[PDB]
């Protein structure tokens, strides 16, 4: 069954080759072990190559497929990455059709969704400056993918989060703390927490950055999970050192902190009690 | 027909 | 070429009403200008409506249709509640046919994804006993889908959460805890830590409910992805006052934390770290 797909995936029928991509995709969607068997039968050094496909429908499939080997363990993402994957998919970072380009962003944030061996190699493979460049993206769709894998790379060690701030990704995420679009906001504000979640130099970085003025003014969002999301934010920020919980202070936190202690949501007056806690 | 689900653990 | 595509959603011929649907949900699939241009020209009453239609295969275009929209900004989802989807939504929870039943619960989970004004439509449409009731499911993708739903209900306000757990979500998650099928038990404990994010009472509630042992047993999971879900929802549970903190302690959750940050993934280490500094 699965060795005939795995051979079928290399067929020159477009129709053979469609029928099996989306049988693959349905295999792979149903756990680890089906992922296991998918990896097993040989099916990645076939989906690699058609990475390399003029057709946009094959295209989007083998990324379908691949996000879906890649939503596996550690070990099978790490297959992703050892049959060549990355270089391909970061090329496809530079696409012109918005349909592919969310596809490229959405495996490139499952295989950023392992441990710091494999956004290690997502960073290696150079796919930090398209990520930077797509934050400039008028296109809200994409500015979300992007704005999502940049927060799984950010959600490593912290060499992997200055490998994030060394590609100039900081500016970018501070402009967009000003946007109109919820969404778009939630995403920069994931993005920025997980910076914020590093060390001292990290999050002296998000400091330098401008973040805080931003970070201030949402505490007095009515929308609560931009309210969350910028606690969770101003909470890192305040895990620093000394000279971290100045800056916050400095910037004007501790008197919201305080009053949200006392906000209707339960869950908003445990993070601002946790907040001033690390502050003082 | 895709369907992609994201979520986040502080 | 839009207000034709509208025009034909009014057609007694099923394949041009197919044919049209599935046309406009890929027009909806392309971004917020494209979602609203699709609001604009005047889809939502007529997609509302074939949402009572009998035919499966006009049901499943309709509702995909509907999520695509739905998959937008809070203000098109909202466009969405306003044409009245979420009565026709929740009838079709009833739906003897599974892949009906996986479609609503898509475009319900993606209407719960925005606000809590969003997210407190879908609960007084009477979402939440349906819900709960297809938690004895024994159709895999069908318990995925409802506890995804759930998970995005519960990921709103202390309201949002209680109603959840007034509508019996608890016990029905926690017999889930015993599920064999690793994307069933992610899902069902992503749920629980979701719950576990409130107030006093709603972590009281998770603890009432008998969760305790199973989470704990969980954090010796060899699926990584299953650690790291019973983590966080026991970081959740760490959140509590003193009361919730000594029933965590008692469940034997300290003796695993210590030892999970030694563990290889960095992830979990800092995670365990974290919900050990919660519980002393």
């Amino acid at each position: 069954e699965l060795p005939q797909m795995v051979q079928q995936l290399n067929s020159p029928d477009q129709q053979e080759l469609q029928s099996a991509l989306r049988k693959l995709s349905q295999i792979a969607s149903g756990g680890n072990e089906q992922i296991q068997a998918v990896i097993d039968a040989g099916a990645l050094p076939a989906l690699v190559q058609l990475l390399s496909s003029p057709n946009e429908q094959i295209l989007q499939e083998a990324l379908w497929a691949l996000s879906n080997i890649a939503s596996g363990g550690n070990e099978q993402i790490q297959a992703v990455i050892d049959a060549g994957a990355l270089p391909a998919l970061v090329q496809l970072l530079s696409s012109p059709n918005e349909q592919i380009l969310q596809e490229a962003l959405w495996a490139l944030s499952n295989i950023a969704s392992g441990g710091n061996e494999q956004i290690q190699a997502v960073i290696d493979a150079g796919a930090l400056p398209a990520l930077v460049q797509l934050l400039s993206s008028p296109n809200e769709q994409i500015l979300q993918e992007a704005l999502w894998a940049l927060s799984n790379i950010a959600s490593g060690g912290n060499e992997q989060i200055q490998a994030v701030i060394d590609a100039g990704a900081l500016p970018a995420l501070v402009q967009l703390l000003s946007s109109p679009n919820e969404q778009i906001l939630q995403e920069a504000l994931w993005a920025l927490s997980n910076i914020a979640s590093g060390g001292n130099e990290q999050i002296q970085a998000v400091i330098d950055a401008g973040a805080l003025p931003a970070l201030v003014q949402l505490l007095s969002s009515p929308n609560e999970q931009i309210l969350q999301e910028a606690l969770w934010a101003l909470s890192n920020i305040a895990s620093g050192g000394n000279e971290q919980k100045q800056a916050v202070k400095e910037a004007g936190a501790l008197e919201k902190l305080e009053q949200l202690q006392s906000h209707e949501n339960e869950k908003i007056q445990k993070e601002a009690q946790e907040a001033l806690e690390k502050l003082q | 027909r895709r369907r992609r689900r994201r979520r986040r653990r502080r």
